[PDB]
């Protein structure tokens, strides 16, 4: 069934699984045309594809041309997901193939299972956490790769840089989402928490700061401060 | 006209023909149903005054043989039976009728529902869907399963309906995902109508019978399976314009002669709210719209 926080644990077991995240895939730009009259202007967009046990992030890179010609974006958007996460499996040797896809929206489940039918014993699931996986285009070096893209790309990543050396995956997760949780809220304060020490630098071959463990419990603790902050600045608390 | 003698009645028990029914008391002298129309399919039914539990009857056409119900104590039920000696058949059906110990078909001349309600079953097809070869009639009960809902428990004592599922390789052509899912014409007319059922007489006709359980016996599979049917043609968008226009007719009838008490176990909320207000069918079934604003707004 659903995931959430009471089997939250399972993320973290050895049954491979993916979260799929289509909330970037369709993305645009609203503006006035020169009769007045209102237009959307369509940017690349990307599928968020995660293993959260290894940190795996399968980034379909969505290029606008997709969209040429077609009909009712929004949902075409959930089709095009599924069709590529459908795909990705496929490319993927047996050994590797989700056992689960968790969708964080709910309207992806039809497509996904429509998708999947060829796959019947893969469970297609969708949770009652509230994921910050949106925040993904906030990441400097992923909003990089999707804006220059000229065609349809598939680049991979770990999320998660080394941080599996030292931390459990359970830990790794849960340092991602207060990470993206923050960039949401307040994306200018967030990324100055990241960036504001210039001895630290982000690795070529990383997406987050080089912290030393001590110095990630200080980053983690700023994350919460900021959180809480917008809290109190929202409800007048 | 047509004639299914009883042997005795010696149970206290509703009797149901087609869309009429009558009360039988313990050990009244009654002894069967005469002036049947012949042409059509019949349903003779049965709900025990002591034991609601187990509606039951049997399909039959008085074309194929002459049937009788002769009452079993050991199994508690009415049997329908075959006689095959014509001469001692005629006989007992001359002097029931002669001591007026029988009920008349009670149709008014008026009245079309029965063809209505019937019009594309046939007795043969039945058959195929109640699977018992030895016999020339069909028996259904209010608890007997659909082979769809026996894969998701006695084969033998299964509805055979043509299994309809939106999200099955069967309904969704590799590289047609959102196509076909979102506007099932493939599904309906290549998969069921020319490859399935062949025309779509036998389509209504299944739909029709899936009906007449549901409503006659209180047969969920048969609800599930009617509704799928209706659902199949409104979510497609491409449907012939005479199969649209009989769809109305036969469902305006349905609706109809639905009893308004059981409106709440008999009709699926989401299915006619998708099928009247959002499928592409929703403007193609006036008559039915229609009769359902009117006689059940509360479903909608
Ligand atoms: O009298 C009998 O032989 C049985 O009671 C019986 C047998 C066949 C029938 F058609 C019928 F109505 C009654």
């Amino acid at each position: 069934g659903a995931m959430n926080s009471s089997n939250y644990a399972e993320l973290f077991n050895n049954d491979i699984k993916l979260f799929v995240d289509d909330t970037n895939v369709y993305r645009v730009t609203v503006h006035k045309t020169f009769e007045g009259n209102v237009a959307t202007k369509a940017i690349n967009g990307c599928i968020f594809t995660l293993n959260p046990k290894t940190g795996h992030l399968f980034l379909k890179i969505i290029h606008t041309s997709v969209w040429a010609g077609q009909k009712r974006l929004s949902q075409l958007a959930k089709w095009k997901t599924a069709e590529e996460v459908s795909a990705l499996v496929r490319s993927l040797p047996k050994e590797e193939q989700p056992k689960q896809i968790i969708v964080t929206r709910k309207a992806m489940l039809d497509p996904l299972e429509v998708h999947m039918l060829d796959f019947p014993n893969i469970a297609i699931r969708p949770t009652e956490l509230r994921l910050p996986f949106s925040a993904a285009m906030s990441i400097d070096k992923l909003s990089d790769v999707v804006m220059k893209a000229t065609e349809p790309q598939m680049v991979l990543f770990n999320i998660y840089d080394d941080w599996l050396d030292r931390i459990s995956s359970y830990t790794a997760f849960s340092r991602l989402t207060l990470l993206l949780r923050a960039l949401k809220t307040n994306e200018e304060s967030a990324k100055m928490i990241l960036l504001s020490d210039p001895t630290i630098t982000i690795k070529s071959y990383h997406l987050w700061p080089s912290f030393t463990d001590e110095q990630w419990i200080t980053i983690e603790s700023q994350m919460r401060d900021l959180i809480l902050t917008e809290y109190g600045r929202k409800y007048n608390v | 006209m047509n004639t299914v003698p009883f042997t005795s009645a010696p149970i206290e028990v509703t009797i149901g023909i087609d869309q009429y029914s009558f009360n039988v008391k313990e050990n009244q002298p009654f002894h069967g149903i005469k002036d049947i129309p012949i042409g059509h399919v019949h349903v003779i039914h049965f709900q025990h005054a002591d034991n609601s539990s187990m509606r039951y009857g049997y399909w039959f056409d008085c074309r194929m043989g002459n049937f009788y119900i002769q009452y079993d104590p050991k199994d508690g039920l009415y049997k329908m039976m075959e006689e095959r000696d014509g001469a001692k058949f005629e006989n007992i059906v001359h002097n029931f009728k002669e001591r007026q110990m029988m009920v008349s078909y009670p149709k008014i001349d008026e009245d079309d529902t029965w063809y209505n309600l019937t019009e594309f079953v046939q007795m043969d097809k039945i058959r195929k869907i109640v699977r018992k070869d030895e016999n020339q009639f069909s028996y259904v009960d209010s608890s007997m399963t659909t082979v769809q809902e026996n894969e998701l428990s006695d084969p033998a004592h299964s509805l055979n309906y043509t299994v309809i599922n939106f999200k099955s390789r069967e309904a969704i052509r590799p590289g047609h995902e959102m196509e076909d899912f979102l506007d099932k014409s493939y599904y309906l007319n290549t998969v069921m109508l020319q490859g399935i059922f062949k025309n779509s007489s036998n389509y209504f006709g299944e739909l029709q019978f899936a009906f007449l359980n549901a409503m006659f016996f209180g047969n969920y599979g048969s609800s599930l399976q009617w509704h799928a049917m209706i659902e199949l043609i409104c979510s497609s968008a491409t449907v012939p314009k005479h199969m649209l226009d009989k769809l109305d007719e036969i469902l305006y009838y349905q609706i109809k002669t639905l009893p308004e008490q059981y409106s709440d176990i008999l009709l699926n909320e989401r299915v006619w709210n998708i099928c009247l207000y959002s499928s592409f069918q929703k403007n193609s079934l006036h008559n039915t719209e229609k009769i359902m604003e009117n006689k059940y707004p509360e479903l909608l």
